């Protein structure tokens, strides 16, 4: 609707920002499953510990 | 000089005795009342308070109590001191001189 | 002026500058300055009034005296090294003369007296050339001879310019005099960092040129030359007041605007060299500039000054001046701080 | 933090693309949704801070300040829309844009890891704040108030810029996580005395420190209501937040460098509280009350103990909601009688019964009635300064007596006694005004049931 | 976010920031030595090019 | 192309279009002197463009849709109010005169732009060269303050110096009692309140100051009421003028290019008509100025630059 | 004809519109073509 | 209403200089069109 | 090279992505210039001259792309120079022997 389309801007900004925050984590995986504290063996079908 | 006179102050209740104080347009005035009350009170304060009440162990305060109980049980069972003055093992330290 | 002659004279101004920047021979550098001065006088004289004649005369005497001192430095250098290559000089006395000659050309204090008067006496479009393009040639020489420059002399010229430029602008109501004293203060920052990192001189120079060109263009768009004339802009072109506001705050070095970047990068370079008192003094003294920029914002944008009845006639006619590159320049004048690392392109 | 930065930016096209009469409805509604999502920052761990990326991070200190920042924007919009009713539409939108841009700078300021990034955004808050005061203030003096505000801040911030750049060259980084591990002790020398001052004086002017405070009463008397709310609720806390962070790298020199500033704050709080008893301007009284409260914060930050850092964090949050509420209460009278004089309109409880209850609740939190978070913060600071030196209890005790006196005196003078006979335009309270007051006090009093979330990293 | 993701995300942040700090300190040291000794690519101020010299026999022999 | 240096470089030169009939002619006289009729006949006979006397709404007629705007956008200047209350405290008298000078200044630029752009001459009824006679008459009757005269001369000094004077000045000398008799015959209620002393001051200003001055640089033709009726004789005299005076003889393509660059830019034409000389009659305070400007932007086809107003039927905005 | 005088921008300057779109199209083609050649030369020099 | 500059306030910025002194008392604003 | 914007050696470096966040910002700046162009000339700010607005973005992106390439090349050159100098002067950059905190002595300053 042309009357109420402005009401998606801020919610879409939040989704886009949530999206960009998660991709930013993907550039910081140098130590995923490599810390002395949390290092372990991968679960039988697990590809990564977190993402 | 060539200056407009100062306008008299407008009482929003004169034209709209039901005014909520938000806008001179009655329909907008009512909508602006509803968003403030719904998003302010119904959502942020009620759901936000509920969210805060059920935060999962804010700053592991509960875990530390469970962990302390586990250590106290183990150390008393084995006759160890409950807590030691030295935080770090002196065998890993090398004093000067 | 005939439009074809005006273009030819403008290209001669540019060619004189270019010769200075591409020459490896001191004689050709001197020729570039001579050519540039020859072609700049007609554009200062182009409205034929006594004030324009006075400005051109005062400009001619100052630049001619400086070019004589430049040639004297070149010949002393020839006596003591037997060569003409444009680079460090091989005699301390030649270095002082060349440095003073170039300070005279740039209008740095205490050789600054001509800049406010010449700028006031020439049209806005001529003042735009005087305070922007004309800095390129002397700065490009300073960029090449700085290893032989006496450190005490260059920093003294820088400190005095920041002080004189800051104090001089406080007493001004004429827009061209305000810009002139703004220029003197900004040349001071450019030369303070020259001994340490010439790249930051270029960065400060380029950013200064962009903001100064923005201000002069906006003054031309409304034909404003006084503070009170500029205070009418709100009742004609409200958008222009917002652009003037942002540009002035940028020229004041306020974050997060582009004009913060050169002051910020210069402070960094001098601190790396264990120079703490000088950057601190310069930054504090630069608040003098921020004060009389803020004053302009008060009368132009943040308050509505009284108008006149005849202004209503102006409401009916569109703005027909070219205002070339203003939308681009104003955006670069204000919004470049997130791109600061791009200063390495100048390295 | 992008999940908050981007939606905050989207409030700008939302305002500019809204229908002409829906600018207040749309911006208020969506800035409340942003405020709602800000509670996701409560994912705070006991050992590690929440480190999102190379640029931004949250811990228990910045999180409550971030939530206060994002909650204040919708409140500032309701507070402002009445006195801006005759403004032309484009200038209303520009006003809202200045508020949105101020929130954008604030949430970035509180989450920046790197201290130069903090400095730039910390400085960027000056521009919109100055514009709001000087453009949309009411009286002639707003131009001077803008100048005092600008130059007090810059006189302090420019030396800070030099010191921070110096620190990075020596240490190699200004990332706050790195500074936690690479920090080295500050040894005695005249060089380090001035490094200490350059690192602190900018934040002291913001608090403001007693003796550097005279800009604050001018700014408040001249600013519009939204300007006062952001100034009192959040902008003063930039100084507190900056000091809480930068004191990490100033040890042990703070042990003796703090003394002149503890004496100013300990004595300053008594003098500003006593000044409040004689103020004639209601906005000026509240401004002096803020100086008195922030004096405790400075003392708590300077003595550097776990209890004082918890007290400082709680006081900063409690003061923000209380002082912002008091300005809104004072403004609602002003929008009726168009004067800030406290003695002009009296006996207002007789004419506005419910609004008098908001006055009572606001005053009770200002004098720190147990168990409000205002008292929790003040009590924690009083406990820690007692260990610092037992004698301070006398200064703290006297201030608590005087604070109750001017808090109730303000309530008694304006709400009790006989109503002014000739003032006959005291119309009933609007729903907007009552909702505005209750959106301050209700979150404030709800926090009493769960104080830990405002006690900061030392909890 | 779980505590392991934040914990190991912090390590990645620390590694980058720590490496940048070390490189910043080296650059200050490298710049100091290059400027004092002129034996590096930086602070290399020009000298006259020797390919400009005429090596042919001159009009007179002593040169 | 829109006129400018590029068009000039490509041949658009004033001398290639101006002929021997490219003359600027102005008709002057006292009130109710039949100058409007004589001016209309000269233009018809000579094939020149006729410009009616520039009134309060002259600028309205050249912009937008051409229709007069409400009076608030003219500053409430009223010629009718001037006759009824010439000494009113709202400063209507000088505000009208300052407004009228600006309207004439705009009209003179429109006239010169027409002449330089097409080579066709124009006929005006009074001009910025003769507008001062009303100012002097107003001052001598005590209708305006001395400071008003100083402001008028300041504005006139920095505007008239840019423009060339008329080629021909046609003065129609009707004695004051005859004019005073014709005003009554014309049956205008407010105009009938004029006094002979005011009319005599107007006449004195022409003969004392205007005509002697214009003779130094223009061809001045004078006539009586009877001699004026013979339009053919007047046009016969004009066609037999020598043209050996005035600055028009020193003009060339170069100088006329600069003149055409000025007169085509109306904002540059009016630049100095609103100098910040805070005089009560012409000074408007910020609040009134602000809201009147806002009302102006709401008039049909006035929010945006001409050609970008959808509310008046402009099309292709997304490509203009 | 609402306007008493023909506006300068009454009708779009079709040539200039064609030039504007042509320049934008050319620049985008040049950029993508440049970027692709940069990628290929980058991989040839590093043997990817 | 919000205060806006009046004529007296505007005239502070209309002089030859901002800070009058005995030495500049004879200075006058330059011509509007720069022509003398 | 001398007086070369992007010397030939710069082609070894990966090109900036067309989705570079800095390049998007430059594109945004170009968009803003387009709006300010409409505003100063009193055109409808959002709708007027879409052809003109398209070239503002394209122009900024095109120029911004090459400035980004030179920027990245100059920092790569800076790192390349610095590492070579460190390699060629190992005596000025010795690998110091690091000690652990158990070994190193740091004064304690009580906060009381
Ligand atoms: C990375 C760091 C940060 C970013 C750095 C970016 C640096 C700036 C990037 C370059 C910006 C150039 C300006 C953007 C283009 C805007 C003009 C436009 O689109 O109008 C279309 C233009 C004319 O439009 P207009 O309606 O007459 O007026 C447009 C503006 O008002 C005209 O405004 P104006 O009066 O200012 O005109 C100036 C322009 C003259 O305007 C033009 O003629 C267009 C030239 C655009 C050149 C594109 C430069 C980028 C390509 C580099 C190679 O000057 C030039 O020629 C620029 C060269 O049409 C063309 O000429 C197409 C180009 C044909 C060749
Ligand atoms: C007695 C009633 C029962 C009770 O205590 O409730 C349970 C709890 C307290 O009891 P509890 O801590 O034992 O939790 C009970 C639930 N279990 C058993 C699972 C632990 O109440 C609350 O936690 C209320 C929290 C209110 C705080 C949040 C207020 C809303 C914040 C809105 C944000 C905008 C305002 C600005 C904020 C400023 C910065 C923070
Ligand atoms: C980056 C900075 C870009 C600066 C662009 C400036 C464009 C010129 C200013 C735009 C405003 C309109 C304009 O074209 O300027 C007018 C002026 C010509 O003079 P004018 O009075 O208009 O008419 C001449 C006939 N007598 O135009 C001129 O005379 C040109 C003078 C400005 C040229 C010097 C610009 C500074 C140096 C740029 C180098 C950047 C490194
Ligand atoms: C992103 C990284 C970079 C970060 C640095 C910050 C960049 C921002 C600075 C960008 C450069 C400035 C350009 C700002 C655009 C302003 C355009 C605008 O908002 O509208 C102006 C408004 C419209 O006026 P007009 O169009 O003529 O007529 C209105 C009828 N509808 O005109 C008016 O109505 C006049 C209103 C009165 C004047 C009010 C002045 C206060 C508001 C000023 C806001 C801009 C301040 C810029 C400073 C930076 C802010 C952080
Ligand atoms: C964010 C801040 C960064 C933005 C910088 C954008 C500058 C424009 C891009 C140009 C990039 C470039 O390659 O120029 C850098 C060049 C290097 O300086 P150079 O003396 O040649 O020696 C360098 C050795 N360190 O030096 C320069 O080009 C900068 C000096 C500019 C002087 C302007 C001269 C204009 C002459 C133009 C003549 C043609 C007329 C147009
Ligand atoms: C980051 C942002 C940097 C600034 C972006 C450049 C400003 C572009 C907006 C602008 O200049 O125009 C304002 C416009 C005024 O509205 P309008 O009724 O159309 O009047 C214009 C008549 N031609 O407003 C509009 O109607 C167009 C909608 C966009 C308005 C954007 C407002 C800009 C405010 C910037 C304040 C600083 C932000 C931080
Ligand atoms: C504005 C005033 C302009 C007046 C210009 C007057 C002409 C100036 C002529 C300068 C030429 C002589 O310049 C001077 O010559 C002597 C002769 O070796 C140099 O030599 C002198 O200084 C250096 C110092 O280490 C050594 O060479 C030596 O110890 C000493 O004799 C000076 O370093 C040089 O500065
Ligand atoms: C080359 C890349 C260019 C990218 C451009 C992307 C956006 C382009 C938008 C083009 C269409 C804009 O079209 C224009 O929008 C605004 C608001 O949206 C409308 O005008 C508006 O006025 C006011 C607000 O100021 C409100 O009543 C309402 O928002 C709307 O009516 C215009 O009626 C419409 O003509
Ligand atoms: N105050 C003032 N009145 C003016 C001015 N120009 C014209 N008027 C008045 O406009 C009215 C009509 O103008 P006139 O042309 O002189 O009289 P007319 O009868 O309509 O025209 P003719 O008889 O043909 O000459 C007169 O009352 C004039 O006084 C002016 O510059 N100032
Ligand atoms: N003279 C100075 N101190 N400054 C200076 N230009 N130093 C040269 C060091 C340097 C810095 C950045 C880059 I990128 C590059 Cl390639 C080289
Ligand atoms: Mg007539």
């Amino acid at each position: 609707v042309r009357d109420h389309w402005v009401h998606v801007l801020v919610p879409m900004g939040f989704v886009f920002g949530y999206y960009l925050d998660r991709k930013n984590d993907e550039k910081l995986t140098a130590f995923r499953n490599k810390s002395l504290l949390y290092k372990r063996e991968l679960k039988p079908n697990e590809e990564v510990t977190w993402k | 000089w060539q200056e407009d006179p100062e306008p008299e102050d407008e009482n929003l209740y004169e034209k709209n005795p039901d005014s909520h104080g938000y806008d001179k347009d009655p329909a907008v005035d009512i909508w602006n009342m509803r968003v403030v009350f719904f998003f302010g009170f119904s959502i942020v304060l009620v759901l936000g308070s509920t969210f805060v009440a059920y935060l999962p162990d804010y700053r592991m305060q509960e875990w530390a109590r469970r962990e302390a109980e586990r250590l106290v049980k183990y150390r008393e069972a084995h006759g160890l001191p409950i807590m030691e003055s030295n935080c770090f093992d002196p065998s890993k330290i090398q004093l000067p001189e | 002026m005939n439009p074809i002659i005006f273009i030819i004279i403008l290209l001669t101004i540019m060619l004189g500058t270019i010769i200075v920047m591409i020459s490896s021979h001191w004689l050709l550098v001197w020729i570039g300055f001579e050519m540039n001065m020859l072609a700049i006088i007609p554009i200062m004289m182009k409205n034929h009034n006594p004030r324009a004649t006075e400005a051109s005369t005062k400009y001619f005497l100052t630049q001619s005296t400086a070019s004589m001192l430049l040639m004297m430095a070149v010949i002393i250098n020839l006596m003591f090294s037997g060569q003409w290559t444009v680079m460090k000089l091989f005699n301390p006395m030649a270095s002082m003369l060349m440095t003073m000659a170039l300070a005279m050309k740039l209008g740095m204090a205490p050789f600054h007296f001509w800049v406010p008067e010449v700028t006031q006496g020439i049209p806005l479009s001529s003042g735009l050339i005087l305070l922007t393009w004309q800095k390129l040639a002397p700065m490009s020489v300073l960029y090449q001879i700085f290893p032989s420059i006496n450190l005490n002399l260059i920093l003294t010229l820088s400190v005095l310019s920041i002080l004189i430029g800051g104090w001089g602008g406080l007493n001004q109501t004429q827009l061209r005099k305000i810009m002139a004293y703004s220029s003197i203060a900004h040349m001071g920052w450019m030369t303070a960092v020259l001994p340490y990192n010439p790249t930051m001189t270029l960065l400060n120079l380029i950013i200064y040129i962009i903001m100064t060109s923005t201000m002069f263009t906006m003054f031309m768009a409304n034909s404003t030359t006084t503070t009170l004339s500029l205070s009418h802009t709100w009742n004609k072109t409200p958008i222009m007041t917002v652009l003037i506001l942002a540009t002035l705050l940028s020229m004041g070095g306020l974050p997060p605007l582009s004009g913060f970047m050169p002051k910020w990068m210069i402070i960094q370079e001098m601190t790396k060299n264990n120079s703490i008192i000088l950057p601190t003094f310069m930054a504090i003294t630069a608040l003098l500039n921020l004060y009389f920029y803020m004053r302009l914002t008060y009368s132009t944008t943040l308050t509505m000054f009284p108008s006149t009845n005849n202004m209503k006639m102006k409401w009916q006619f569109p703005l027909m001046k070219k205002m070339t590159f203003l939308p681009t320049m104003v955006v670069l004048s204000t919004m470049m701080l997130p791109l600061t690392p791009m200063l390495s392109v100048l390295e | 933090m992008l999940k908050y930065i981007i939606p905050t930016i989207m409030l700008m096209p939302l305002t500019w693309l809204s229908k002409n009469n829906m600018i207040w409805v749309n911006s208020t509604a969506h800035s409340l949704l942003i405020s709602f999502t800000s509670l996701l920052l409560m994912n705070q761990f006991g050992d590690n801070s929440l480190n999102f990326s190379l640029l931004f991070f949250s811990d228990s200190l910045s999180t409550p300040l971030l939530i206060l920042t994002m909650w204040l924007l919708p409140l500032m919009l309701m507070a402002s829309q009445h006195h801006l009713s005759k403004e032309n539409l484009t200038r209303k939108k520009l006003f809202i844009t200045m508020l949105i841009s101020l929130q954008l700078f604030l949430i970035m300021t509180f989450t920046a890891m790197e201290l130069i990034l903090f400095y730039i955004l910390f400085e960027a808050t000056l521009v919109p704040t100055l514009i709001i005061i000087t453009r949309w203030g009411n009286q002639t003096e707003r131009l001077n108030a803008g100048l005092y505000f600008l130059f007090y801040t810059l006189a302090g911030s420019l030396p800070l810029l030099v010191a921070l750049i110096y620190i990075q060259n020596t240490v190699g980084s200004l990332n706050f996580l790195m500074l936690q591990y690479w920090v080295q002790p500050v040894h005695n020398s005249w060089s380090n005395v001035f490094m200490w001052l350059a690192c602190m004086m900018a934040f002291m002017v913001k608090m403001p420190l007693y003796g550097l405070h005279l800009w604050l009463p001018k700014a408040h008397v001249e600013a519009p209501i939204a300007g006062s709310m952001v100034l009192a609720a959040v902008l003063l806390k930039l100084g507190g937040y900056g000091m809480l962070r930068i004191t990490l790298i100033l040890n042990p020199m703070t042990d003796f460098m703090a003394y002149p500033f503890i004496m100013l704050s300990l004595w300053g709080m008594i003098m500003t509280s006593s000044i409040c008893l004689r103020q004639t301007d209601l906005k000026s009284l509240i401004a002096y009350s803020s100086v008195s409260h922030m004096a405790l914060v400075i003392v708590a930050i300077l003595i550097q103990t776990p209890w004082s850092y918890m007290g400082a964090t709680a006081l900063m949050i409690a003061h923000g909601l209380t002082s912002s509420m008091l300005f809104c209460l004072a403004n609602s009278n002003y929008e009726r009688i168009h004067s800030r004089t406290m003695i002009l309109a009296r006996g207002l409880q007789t004419l506005l019964p419910l609004m008098a209850t908001w006055w009572l609740l606001a005053s009770l939190t200002n004098l720190a009635l147990p168990p409000t978070i205002n008292l929790i913060g003040e009590l924690f600071v009083v406990m820690s300064t007692f260990s610092w030196s037992n004698i301070t209890i006398i200064l703290m005790g006297v201030n608590m007596v005087i604070t109750a006196l001017y808090s109730l005196y303000m309530l008694i003078m304006t709400q009790r006694g006989k109503y002014t006979y000739h003032i006959n335009n005291i119309s009933p309270s609007f729903t907007r005004e009552n909702a505005l007051m209750s959106l301050h006090i209700l979150p404030l009093l709800l926090l009493t049931l769960n104080p830990k979330i405002i006690l900061g990293p030392l909890y | 976010d779980g505590p392991e993701k934040n914990y190991e995300r912090t390590m990645a942040i620390l590694q980058i920031e720590a490496e940048k700090a070390e490189l910043r300190l080296k650059e200050l040291e490298v710049r100091r030595l290059m400027r004092a000794r002129g034996d590096g690519p930086w602070f290399h101020y020009p000298t006259i090019d020797k390919e400009l010299i005429d090596h042919s026999p001159k009009a007179t022999p002593d040169n | 192309l829109q006129y400018g240096p590029l068009a000039y470089i490509l041949g658009e030169k004033a001398t290639k279009k101006m002929t021997e009939k490219s003359k600027l002619i102005t008709v002057d006289g006292n009130i109710c002197s039949g100058k409007s009729k004589l001016a209309k006949e000269i233009a018809e006979k000579l094939g020149l463009k006729h410009f009616p006397e520039a009134g309060i709404h002259y600028v309205d007629s050249t912009t937008g849709d051409g229709k007069p705007l409400p009076v608030q956008f003219s500053g409430n200047c009223s010629l009718e109010k001037f006759y009824d209350d010439p000494k009113s405290n709202d400063g209507n008298s000088y505000r009208l005169q300052a407004w009228l000078y600006a309207s004439r200044l705009l009209q003179y630029a429109d006239a010169l732009e027409h002449l330089l752009s097409t080579g066709q001459g124009v006929v005006l009824e009074r001009s910025i060269y003769s507008d001062f006679v009303f100012l002097e008459a107003m001052y001598r009757q005590g209708f305006i303050r001395k400071q008003c005269v100083d402001h008028y001369n300041q504005v006139k000094k920095v505007t008239i110096c840019e423009y060339l004077p008329p080629h021909v000045v046609v003065y129609v000398d009707v004695p004051v009692p005859e004019v005073q008799s014709r005003i009554q015959k014309k049956g205008n209620p407010h105009e009938m309140k004029i006094t002979s002393a005011y009319l005599q001051d107007i006449e004195n200003a022409y003969k004392g100051t205007f005509l002697p001055e214009m003779s130094e640089k223009c061809e001045v033709l004078q006539y009586s009421a009877w001699e004026a009726q013979d339009a053919e004789k007047v046009v016969e005299d004009i066609e037999y003028l020598k043209y050996d005076k005035g600055p028009w003889l020193d003009q060339n393509d170069r100088k006329l290019h600069k003149l055409r660059m000025l007169v085509q830019d109306k904002l540059e034409v009016l630049n100095y008509t609103s100098i910040p000389v805070f005089l009560p009659e012409v000074t408007v305070g910020a609040h009134q100025s602000d809201q009147v400007f806002q009302e102006f932007t709401e008039l049909p086809g006035r929010k945006y630059r001409a050609g970008y107003n959808e509310d008046v039927g402009d099309k292709w905005i997304w490509l203009k | 004809k609402f306007y008493i005088q023909e506006p300068p921008h009454g009708s779009p300057n079709w040539l200039k519109v064609g030039l504007t779109l042509g320049t934008s199209v050319f620049l985008w083609i040049y950029l993508i073509k440049q970027h692709n050649e940069d990628v290929l030369e980058y991989k040839r020099r590093n043997g990817l | 209403r919000q205060w806006q500059p009046d004529v007296e306030w505007a005239e502070q910025y209309g002089g030859a200089v901002m800070y009058p002194t005995k030495e500049t008392a004879h200075w006058k604003p330059p011509p509007w069109n720069d022509v003398d | 090279a001398t007086f070369q914007f992007l010397p030939d050696e710069a082609r070894s470096l990966p090109p900036p992505k067309l989705t570079d966040p800095r390049l998007a910002f430059v594109g945004f700046l170009g968009y803003c210039s387009g709006l300010i162009d409409n505003a100063i000339r009193r055109r409808p700010v959002l709708l007027a001259g879409l052809h003109r607005q398209l070239l503002y973005i394209t122009s900024f992106v095109f120029v911004g792309y090459y400035l980004l390439k030179r920027q990245d090349y100059m920092y790569a050159v800076r790192d390349h120079d610095m590492f070579s100098y460190i390699k060629s002067h190992p005596e000025d950059f010795p690998e110091k022997d690091k000690k652990t905190y158990g070994e190193v002595f740091e004064e304690f300053h009580p906060v009381r």
